[PDB]
């Protein structure tokens, strides 16, 4: 393929969002989820 | 398809700014931190690189009409 | 192809050049030919070439 | 173990549309079609 | 008695029987095709 | 290290002169 | 008389009205016109 320069930044930056996403927001979800269930 | 030259709502140039955008994220910045890097200070110029979507590196792959 | 001085050759086509053939070298070919007993193409014979290749280049 | 988050719940749904497609039917349909039922119809 | 041809049945894009099934990614840029496309349709005339 | 290795108390000290769940970080790839 | 070009190896030739469409090289089936000489002018706006 040779993809360009760009695109394999582009790549990175996903792959980093993503686990950083799937990070975050579990950890806000958790955090919420246990404040609901003891009001 | 390809970043447009100035911004839509002032006119602040943001066209020069997308190899800049790319190469701070790539250093893992945070979007917010890398939009402040750039000095774009106005939600209306941020809009414009934050919600960019690159469509020219889809039409460069397709083989050219002339050689 | 050959030169009339020298002897039978084998060349590939990107060996001849666009120029056009200047006047020592037609004179050249021309000694070579007399040297080795031969003669030119036959105006009749030119023409013949000309329509053989004018025939060729518009073929459909 | 440990609890399910919403989370979790996109990351199957994910897994489904990996998987499937959004058309997987109509191609599907037609797999079948050709596979076996022109057969059967002769 | 061998192998008769009784017609021609238009072929679904990206169907097992397409000949987009197979072609990876690179080669489907080469035929112009777009790898977005998703098929389930056919092309008559 | 990062600001998790940082000692509890330290990390009081770093007072602004949490995330929320409904703010992604942006991606071009999607999925699927 | 007007050049062409192919739609699959991009070779430019020529046709006389009288040759079968056709890439002279590769044999397909598909060509285009090439560009006009003429000057192309925008208002940039
Ligand atoms: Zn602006
Ligand atoms: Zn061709």
């Amino acid at each position: 393929v040779v993809a360009s320069k760009a695109s394999s930044s582009m790549l990175k930056i996903d792959q980093r969002n993503k686990k950083l996403n799937n990070r975050f927001i579990r950890k806000a979800e958790m955090a919420a989820v246990e404040k609901r269930k003891l009001r | 398809m390809i970043i447009p030259v100035r911004c839509f709502s002032c006119g602040k140039v943001v066209g020069d700014k997308w190899d800049a955008y790319l190469r701070l994220l790539e250093e893992g910045k945070q979007e917010g931190d890398a939009l402040d890097e750039l000095k774009l200070k106005r939600y209306c110029c941020r809009r414009m690189v934050l919600t960019h979507v690159d469509l020219i590196e889809k039409f460069l792959r397709y083989n050219p009409l002339e050689k | 192809v050959a030169f009339p001085n020298q002897k039978e050759m084998v060349r590939p086509l990107f060996v001849f050049s666009d120029s056009s053939i200047t006047h020592p070298e037609f004179d050249l070919f021309l000694r070579e030919l007399d040297a080795e007993g031969l003669s030119v193409m036959d105006l009749r014979d030119v023409d013949y070439k000309y329509h053989q290749l004018k025939e060729m280049s518009s073929r459909s | 173990d440990d609890t399910i988050t919403t989370e979790d719940c996109w990351t199957v749904i994910s897994a489904f549309f990996e998987e499937k497609g959004l058309v997987s039917q109509q191609l599907d349909s037609f797999d079948e079609f050709m596979e076996t039922s022109i057969q059967d119809l002769v | 008695g061998n192998k008769v041809h009784i017609g021609k049945v238009p072929i679904m894009l990206r169907s097992k029987f397409c000949s987009l099934r197979t072609l990876d990614e690179v080669d489907l840029y080469k035929m112009k095709e777009c790898p977005y496309d998703m098929g389930g349709y056919f092309v008559i005339n | 290290l990062a600001i998790e290795n940082l000692h509890p108390d330290d990390r009081l000290l770093l007072v602004d002169p949490s995330p929320v769940f409904f703010l992604r970080r942006p991606q071009y790839v999607s999925d699927g | 008389g007007v050049k062409y070009t192919c739609g699959a190896c991009a070779h430019n030739f020529s046709l006389n009205k009288s040759d079968p469409v056709r890439c002279k090289e590769c044999g397909h089936r598909v060509i285009y016109k090439a560009r006009t000489k003429r000057m192309i002018q925008f208002d940039a706006r």
